[PDB]
Parts: C-alpha cells; sequence; structure tokens
RNA sequence: GACCCCAGAAAAGGUGUUGGUUGAUAUAGACAGCAGGACGGUGGCCAUGGAAGUCGGAAUCCGCUAAGGAGUGUGUAACA
C-alpha cells in the first residue's frame, strides 16, 4: 500500500507543478483511488481491479447504488482503519483494547488477494477450493485441472478480469 | 602567546572577581555561539557573563584563597560545563530574564531530543516538490491549493531518542519550533553563600 | 502574515537588469510584481548602491517597497569615487548597528578594518574620537 | 531501493575504506600503514573511490 | 640519445676540460646558476641551506639542471618568487667521451666528447639556498626533493654562516655594526684594519 | 629492553566464580561456563583476594612483544566475563536492492538457510559454531539475531553468515546486497 | 643468515624491533578517545553563466569572545 501510495503522489506532484491550477478551465485533474481514477492489477495475467469494483460487492455484501459505492470508495482507500473483531470501521490507529488495526485498503481488498496468492501457490487444495467456492469464481473444463502459476492466472482472470 | 594568553585570563578573572561580590554558576547546555553572542548582549547593560576551563578557575580562586576568604565554597562546585556571570542586579531579575530569553534552538542530527515534537494536520505552504522528504519519512501527503498538505497528524520523534538527518531537514524545511534550552543556573553565589 | 510571505532578498544592481537578472525566475514568489514589479523595483534600487545591492523587498501586492541593508563593501565604493574618516564616521549611525559590539567605537574599526580591501594603522594606533560615535 | 539507514551500513564494509596504492589491498578506513609485507607496509594510501 | 648515467657514474679518468685539446665540446645541460632574487641584499635572506655530497663522483650537467628546476618549483610554490636565492654550486668542466659502435672493434678507440659533468668530493655543496628564517622547513623540503635527481647519498645541512657569505651568523651582525662588513649586493666586503687611513675616513663619516 | 614486571588486574564481579588450572581460566556465572587456556603465552595468572576478586596477570622480563599480550589476555578474561553474565548478542540486517533476502533458521538455530540472496537459485546453508544460537527478530523486517556465551564463536559465526552473502564479478560499491553486522551487544542488558 | 680473493645486487621504502640526535606540549589538566560550540560585519574585493570559506588573483582585518581561519578537507550548478 506505500508502494502504491508513492506513486500516487508523485504523479500528483508531476501534475501539479508543471499543470495549469485547480481553476483552470479542464478543473480539478489529481489521481485519487477514493475517486476511481487509478486501478491496479497486471496485464501479463489479464486481471485487473478498481476500488469501484471490490466497492460494488461489499455494498453486495452490505441511483441508490451508485450513491453507496460511491460514499463507500471513500473509506475503501486512504489511512483508514479497520477492526477484523468489532467488524465496525475506525479513523483511529490504536483500538481502545489497544490491537494494532490493519488499514482497510490491505484488511479488505488487498487480503483476499494475498489469501487466494498464497492458496494457489503454495498448493494448498482445500484453502483454493473454499475460497473460489466463497468469491463465487467461475471455472471451466480443462482449466479445472491444472495447479500452480496457470491455476493462479486463470483464477484472477475470472474474478476481477 | 600561550603563556600571555593564560596569564591574561588570570588578571581577567582576579579582577572581576574584585569588582562583583555576586556571582552566579551556570551550566552551559548544548548552546552555539549565536546564543551566547544574544546572551552577552542581553547582559551588557548590567552583568558580564565569563567562561574558561575549570582547572584554569580553580587555581586562580586557590590562588585569591588568602586575599578572599570565603571564596573556598566555590572551590568544590566548578564542575561539569560551567561558567560565571557576575552581577549586581537583584537575583530574581536576573534569573527570571534568563529563563525568558531562550532561543528557539533548531534539530540537529544525531542529538538527543529531549522534548516530544508532533507535527499537526496543516498546510506546509511548501511547494509540490519538497515531497521528497515526505515521503522519505512516509508521511502520506496530498496537494491541495497547489501546496503540500499533511493528511493527518503524525508523531515524529519521542523524548530521548536520537534524531536523524531526514527527520531534521523535515523540521528545518517545516519551521516548527524543535527543542531547544539555554543556560541554566547551577548555584548562586552572594557574598560566601551557597543556594540553588 | 502581512497578506503575503515577500520577505525575501535579491542581489541585483547597477544596471536595470529587470528580465536578465534572476529577477524573473524567483518572480514565482509573489507571482503578483513580474515585468511591472522587478522594473519599479530597480527604479528606486539604480540609486543607494551600484554594486550587488543585497536588498529586500515588502510586496504592496501589486508594487514593492525596497530596503538596502548596509553592506560593508557596498557603502564603502559607494562613498568613494584616503582616509575620509568624516564620513565614515557618520555612516557608522545608521547602520544595522549592532555587529555584536559593546561600544560604538567597535562598529567603526571593524568596517575601518573592512574597508582595506593600508587601512589598517589608524585602527592600529586608534586613540581619537572612540566615544564620539555614541 | 535501500533506506538510507541501511545503505550506511552496506557501506560500513564495501566502500568506507583506504586503498594501498602499492598493491590495492582493502584496509580500514583509519589505515596509516598497509598491513600486508609484499608492499612493504608503505604508508601511500588512498580513499576507495565513490560512485558520486 | 644519451648513456645512463651509471655509466659515468664515477670519477675513473683525470679531468678533461674544455679547452685548446678538447675540442668540439657541445654545451652544458645547464646555463643558469642562479635564481631566485639574486639581487637580494645580504640581510634580508640570513638563512642558508646547502645539499652536501657523500661521494666522490660525477653528476652529469643534465642531473643539474633537472634538481635545479626542481627545487626552483618548490621554492616558488612554497616562498613566492622573491623569498628565496639559490645557487648551483658545481659546474660541468669535466668532458666525458664516448666511443661509438654501430675501422670496427678497439682499434683508435678513443672517443669523442658526449657530454659534460661535475665531479663532486665528499663534503662539496652541490646546492645552496638562502631565504628568510621562517622558510627554514621549505628549503629542507626543497633540497631533499633536489635530492632525487642525483645518483649517490647527499645530506642536506643548515650551514651556521649567514646567507652566503663565509662569516657566521651569530657576529655577523655586530662585525656590520663595528664597520668590519659592508654589504655589496648579495654579499659582504670585509675590510681590514690595514690600509690607507683615507678609507679608514671614508668609513665613520 | 626488557620491563621488570608488567601487570593488569581485572576484577571479577560476586556472582562469577573464576578457577585455575595453569594459565586454563575456567569462568562460571548465571548463563553457564566458559574454558580458555592461554597456555600459548607465558604469564603468571594468579587470583588475588576474597571480597575484591581480583585476577592477576603478571609478565616479567618481557620485551615489546611479549608486553603486549597482557591486555590481550586480561580482556579475553573480561569477555569471558561478559558473557557468562549478560552474554553476547549480534544482531545482522539483511539489506537488498531488489531481491528480498529469504533466511529460514534450522535445527536449534544451527543452521541458516540464504534462499534469494541477489535472486539467484544457489542455497547457501551456513552452519554457526558450537553454542551459538541464531534467531530471526519479531521486532524487525529483515534481522538476524546471534547470542552465545563466546565473544569469539558468536562473532566468528557472524562473519560466516556476512562473507557467506558475497557479491562476484560486479560492483560492490554499487551491489549492495548481502547481510552485515549491524550493532554488537549483549542480553539483559545489566 | 652464515667469514679476504669469491662466486650474486641498487636507488627508494617500512607505525617490525633496537639504539641515538634535536625539538615541542604537559596537574594553569599533555596526548588519544567520547561529548558540546566552531560565531557577527560578511554571500569580504576582483573575477562570471554560478562561484556564498573551500575553481582561481590578490589581499590575511575587526568586534564578540573560552574559541572560531573572510577557512583543513568532503560535498552542491550555486546553496544547503
Ligand atoms: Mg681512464
Ligand atoms: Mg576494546
Ligand atoms: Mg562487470
Ligand atoms: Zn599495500
Amino acid at each position: 500500500y506505500q508502494t502504491f501510495q508513492r506513486i500516487v503522489e508523485n504523479v500528483n506532484v508531476i501534475i501539479s507543478t508543471y499543470g495549469e491550477g485547480e481553476s483552470g478551465p479542464m478543473g480539478n485533474i489529481m489521481i485519487d483511488p477514493v475517486l476511481g481514477t487509478v486501478g491496479f492489477g497486471s496485464g501479463l495475467h489479464g486481471w485487473a481491479f478498481t476500488l469501484k469494483q471490490f466497492a460494488e460487492m461489499y455494498v453486495a455484501k452490505f441511483a441508490e447504488r451508485a450513491k453507496k459505492v460511491e460514499d463507500m470508495m471513500k473509506k475503501l482507500w486512504g489511512d483508514r482503519y479497520f477492526d477484523p473483531a468489532n467488524g465496525k470501521f475506525s479513523k483511529s490507529a490504536t483500538s481502545p483494547e489497544g490491537k494494532k488495526l490493519p488499514r482497510t485498503f490491505c484488511q479488505l481488498i488487498l487480503d483476499p488477494i494475498f489469501k487466494v496468492f498464497d492458496a494457489i501457490m503454495n498448493f494448498k487444495k482445500e484453502e483454493t477450493a473454499k475460497l473460489i467456492e466463497k468469491l463465487d469464481i467461475k471455472l471451466d473444463s480443462e482449466d479445472k485441472d491444472k495447479e500452480g502459476k496457470p491455476l493462479l492466472k486463470a483464477v484472477m482472470r475470472r474474478w476481477l478480469p | 602567546d600561550r603563556a600571555t594568553w593564560k596569564s591574561n585570563y588570570f588578571l581577567k578573572i582576579i579582577q572581576l572577581l574584585d569588582d562583583y561580590p555576586k556571582c552566579f554558576i551556570v551550566g552551559a547546555d548544548n548552546v552555539g555561539s549565536k546564543q551566547m553572542q544574544q546572551i552577552r548582549m542581553s547582559l551588557r547593560g548590567k552583568a558580564v557573563v565569563l567562561m574558561g576551563k575549570n582547572t584554569m578557575m580553580r587555581k586562580a580562586i586557590r590562588g585569591h584563597l588568602e586575599n578572599n576568604p570565603a571564596l573556598e565554597k566555590l572551590l568544590p562546585h566548578i564542575r561539569g560545563n560551567v561558567g560565571f556571570v557576575f552581577t549586581k542586579e537583584d537575583l530574581t531579575e536576573i534569573r527570571d530574564m534568563l529563563l525568558a530569553n531562550k532561543v528557539p534552538a533548531a534539530a540537529r542530527a544525531g542529538a538527543i531530543a529531549p522534548c516530544e515534537v508532533t507535527v499537526p494536520a496543516q498546510n506546509t505552504g511548501l511547494g509540490p516538490e519538497k515531497t521528497s522528504f515526505f515521503q522519505a519519512l512516509g508521511i502520506t501527503t496530498k496537494i491541495s491549493r497547489g501546496t503540500i498538505e499533511i493528511l493527518s497528524d503524525v508523531q515524529l520523534i519521542k523524548t530521548g531518542d536520537k534524531v536523524g538527518a531526514s527527520e531534521a531537514t523535515l523540521l528545518n524545511m517545516l519551521n516548527i519550533s524543535p527543542f531547544s534550552f539555554g543556560l541554566v543556573i547551577q548555584q548562586v553565589f552572594d557574598n560566601g553563600s551557597i543556594y540553588n | 502574515p502581512n497578506e503575503i510571505k515577500v520577505v525575501y532578498l535579491r542581489c541585483t544592481g547597477g544596471e536595470v537588469g529587470a528580465t536578465s537578472a534572476l529577477a524573473p525566475k524567483i518572480g514565482p514568489l509573489g507571482l503578483s510584481p513580474k515585468k511591472v514589479g522587478d522594473d519599479i523595483a530597480k527604479a528606486t534600487g539604480d540609486w543607494k548602491g551600484l554594486r550587488i545591492t543585497v536588498k529586500l523587498t515588502i510586496q504592496n501586492r501589486q508594487a514593492q517597497i525596497e530596503v538596502v541593508p548596509s553592506a560593508s563593501a557596498l557603502i564603502i565604493k559607494a562613498l568613494k569615487e584616503i582616509t575620509f574618516d568624516e564620513i565614515v564616521n557618520i555612516a557608522r549611525q545608521m547602520r544595522h548597528r549592532s555587529l555584536a559590539r559593546e561600544l560604538s567605537g567597535t562598529i567603526k574599526e571593524i568596517l575601518g578594518t573592512a574597508q582595506s580591501v593600508h587601512p589598517h594603522d589608524i585602527i592600529d594606533d586608534i586613540n581619537s574620537g572612540a566615544v564620539e560615535c555614541p | 531501493i535501500i533506506e538510507p539507514s541501511l545503505r550506511q551500513l552496506a557501506q560500513k564494509y564495501n566502500c568506507d575504506k583506504m586503498i594501498c596504492r602499492k598493491c590495492y589491498a582493502r584496509l580500514h578506513p583509519r589505515a596509516v600503514n598497509c598491513r600486508k609485507k609484499k608492499c612493504g607496509h608503505t604508508n601511500n594510501l588512498r580513499p576507495k573511490k565513490k560512485v558520486k | 640519445g644519451r648513456r645512463p648515467a651509471r655509466c659515468y657514474r664515477y670519477c675513473k679518468n683525470k679531468p678533461y676540460p674544455k679547452s685548446r685539446f678538447c675540442r668540439g665540446v657541445p654545451d652544458a645541460k645547464i646555463r643558469i646558476f642562479d635564481l631566485g632574487r639574486k639581487k637580494a641584499k645580504v640581510d634580508e635572506f640570513p638563512l642558508g641551506g646547502h645539499m652536501v655530497s657523500d661521494e666522490y663522483e660525477q653528476l652529469s650537467s643534465e642531473a643539474l639542471e633537472a634538481a635545479r628546476i626542481c627545487a626552483n618549483k618548490y621554492m616558488v610554490k612554497s616562498c613566492g618568487r622573491d623569498g628565496f636565492h639559490m645557487r648551483v654550486r658545481l659546474h660541468p668542466f669535466h668532458v666525458i667521451r664516448i666511443n661509438k659502435m654501430l675501422q670496427t672493434g678497439m682499434r683508435g678507440a678513443f672517443g669523442k666528447p658526449q657530454g659534460t659533468v661535475a665531479r663532486v668530493h665528499i663534503g662539496q655543496v652541490i646546492m645552496s639556498i638562502r631565504t628568510k628564517l621562517q622558510n627554514e622547513e621549505h628549503v629542507i623540503e626543497a633540497l631533499r626533493r633536489a635530492k632525487f635527481k642525483f645518483p649517490g647519498r647527499q645530506k642536506i645541512h643548515i650551514s651556521k654562516k649567514w646567507g652566503f657569505t663565509k662569516f657566521n651568523a651569530d657576529e655577523f651582525e655586530d662585525m656590520v655594526a663595528k664597520k668590519c662588513l659592508i654589504p655589496d649586493g648579495c654579499g659582504v666586503k670585509y675590510v681590514p684594519s690595514h690600509g690607507p687611513l683615507d678609507k679608514w675616513r671614508v668609513l665613520h663619516s | 629492553m626488557k620491563t621488570i614486571l608488567s601487570n593488569q588486574t581485572v576484577d571479577i564481579p560476586e556472582n562469577v566464580d573464576i578457577t585455575l588450572k595453569g594459565r586454563t581460566v575456567i569462568v562460571k556465572g548465571p548463563r553457564g561456563t566458559l574454558r580458555r587456556d592461554f597456555n600459548h603465552i607465558n604469564v603468571e595468572l594468579s587470583l588475588l583476594g576474597k571480597k575484591k576478586k581480583r585476577l592477576r596477570v603478571d609478565k616479567w622480563w618481557g620485551n615489546r612483544k611479549e608486553l603486549a599480550t597482557v591486555r590481550t589476555i586480561c580482556s579475553h578474561v573480561q569477555n569471558m566475563i561478559k558473557g557468562v553474565t549478560l552474554g553476547f548478542r549480534y544482531k545482522m540486517r539483511s539489506v537488498y536492492a531488489h531481491f528480498p533476502i529469504n533466511v529460514v533458521i534450522q535445527e536449534n538455530g544451527s543452521l541458516v538457510e540464504i534462499r534469494n540472496f541477489l535472486g539467484e537459485k544457489y542455497i547457501r546453508r551456513v552452519r554457526m559454531r558450537p553454542g551459538v544460537a541464531c534467531s530471526v527478530s519479531q521486532a524487525q523486517k529483515d534481522e538476524l539475531i546471534l547470542e552465545g556465551n563466546d565473544i569469539e564463536l558468536v562473532s566468528n559465526s557472524a562473519a560466516l553468515i556476512q562473507q557467506a552473502t558475497t557479491v562476484k564479478n560486479k560492483d560492490i560499491r554499487k551491489f549492495l546486497d548481502g547481510i552485515y553486522v549491524s550493532e554488537k551487544g549483549t542480553v539483559q542488558q545489566a
């Protein structure tokens, strides 16, 4: 997340110094992950995701829907913290107990990605199967048999195309 | 020239003791020369401050022991980075002006930070090119009003630990008031008396 | 905050210069002066130092007001066209006047020494008008 | 992307050193004489050059 | 184009000066023998340092030129162009010969003049530098550096004389005061107490 | 020049007992026991008092070379005392530009595997000297801890790891990857 | 390393050790270490595209001082 933050900041300061001001004819031009103007993923394996996609499936977990996903993208990214145990968000880096909280970006976007990345690349068969069922990712023949990095490629292709 | 310089110090210390009956022994902290120049200009009207080798002072006082007794009380007190200041004005005013004129010392790298500093969330006013220092400390920042804007409060350095070069130069660019200190009175000598 | 942070200095002198100096590049500090501001900056700066003229400015958001600190080489070369003990004596009053002194005699000693750029013997045997300055 | 703190540590063992002008031996940064017999323990030393 | 100096290092022949018998000698490599402020007065430069030789050997005129330049460069760098006066006290008066082999063999073996060297005896002075009293370390360093252009072993001495004169420095000042010495350029003239009294009258007046 | 007598004394803490078998020093403390024989040096080791517990190293008629072996022994014994009271702990930081260095601590800390040093498939298996235990910090991301009673053993093991991660055929001023000894400390910090 | 002729070595080096010469500092607190300060006129003058102590030519002073060179090196385009 820090590395993603550095790239976002470096791009933003480039367009701020050389480009026009916020009151220019173009308007505000800076990139914001909360705004959905910057995405992630890898083109070699054919999978990419945006903050919009995760907020779509987490509002689904929870016009009207358009407002819901738009306001939720704010809590998806940034220096906001989420306790897994409490189940509620928090603006405080330390919980009342004293437990260190993970930031919401890593806790519910990067966390499923790291779980599936570790599961396939470490050949944990039952972990991969349960994750696919829970995340309703659909696979087909000639793809369900494979294991390893090609299986990793196929999963995120069908999860975050 | 070292012989004449030492002798000139001896006649300097001996005539100042004869001239002034009341003195403060004061310990110089990690205070710059500019801080000392400020002190001397501040006190130029009424007081005169002198510093030097502690072993030099003890020898000169011991030589003057016979002519001026009761000065032996200062002998077991010239220890550490301390010096003299010669005064004729009232103690409480001299002490009060001394504890009031403290320069805002900047953050010097590699030193102990006795004052805990925290940076609030405000627009720094620095252009969007000094962000290299902010990213060096990992401080997430955004550019608002065409200038660097810190998102939230950050604690930078705690008490009793070494400061780094990156932390020091971030404080120098932010121009916030770091740990600052001046000379502090060890003891007081009033015509043969010792107090705090 | 004086409506602006414009206490930044300048090191131009002699000819007008205007854009040929570092004024256009240092102009975006306030962003108001530009060509008119630095031209009327040199308007009052042509005299009171034709040397490098280390100066300072205060911006009226459209115009500028210039203050010229008394640099030693500046005032010595500007007052020049020998001893001229009278003119140096009368000039040690309006300067920055601190010089970590204790007596105003010391200031004229220091600038009588800085004007050596020999005029050191006057400081060497100085015995006249020592406390005339303050 | 080494942090500045770790760049200092690795340079303590790789870059901050003295070099004999006669036998290129890698000596500690405070050396005044080379430690090696083949050069006769000469005092002709130069700093190891940097990459800057 | 020249043989190594090891082939002419030792005084093996009788002195062979350039004369009406030895004709066709090329000019010596060294032509200048005094440098620095040669016109300095005697009392200006009281300190005189020498490069004394330890070996009875031959110094080539090429070595004298190289060592004179070497000492001059360091003395200029440390004392300024007008802070010193040097004097090479060896002149290359001995002609060395070469028997060129491309009548072949040793038939008619007598050689032709190749160059000039100066024969130096043990204890003889090769180079002298006079300067102010504070420049002693620069004189010692300059003479030490010039030692590397010479074959044998040389020692660096700091003479007890005043400058280039033959009178001891601790007695030079009051000797001049009592009029036994009168300066003339870089040296002094010794005035004995015998002669016409008219010269004694020219002094003291 | 043969100096008549060069002597140096080391003070032993109360919780330590030093026993001498000739020039063999046996130092026993809370952390265990250390043994080291100085038979390669001709010195007179003796124990002086009861409540102060001094150990005196004498050297009679020594020249310059073997006068330098008096402080050497005294410092070795002081390291032995330090080891059996506080122990030696060498922290090592692994530094890398692109490829993270993966360290796996095998049985009892005796074996250390460096996998991805400069991203190469070779696996460096470094064995610690006996009595030295290696560990991976939970307080830092890339940090080893080498703990043991003997400074000679611990620092030698640390040097084995450091010289294991040595770059070849490249510019070492540019390629700074490897594991280096960061700080030399103790345990119990007392 | 090891004995006239004689059967192999030089200049130049060495913080290896031994002896000697000369000089200097020191309980008015040497030296070496660790720990502070290292200022103001002043970014001194002339140099130029920038030379602020540190590319260069010259100057080489002053007050404050316990001390601080208009500068021993590193470093910046110059600063820092
Ligand atoms: Mg012959
Ligand atoms: Mg030690
Ligand atoms: Mg290569
Ligand atoms: Zn070597």
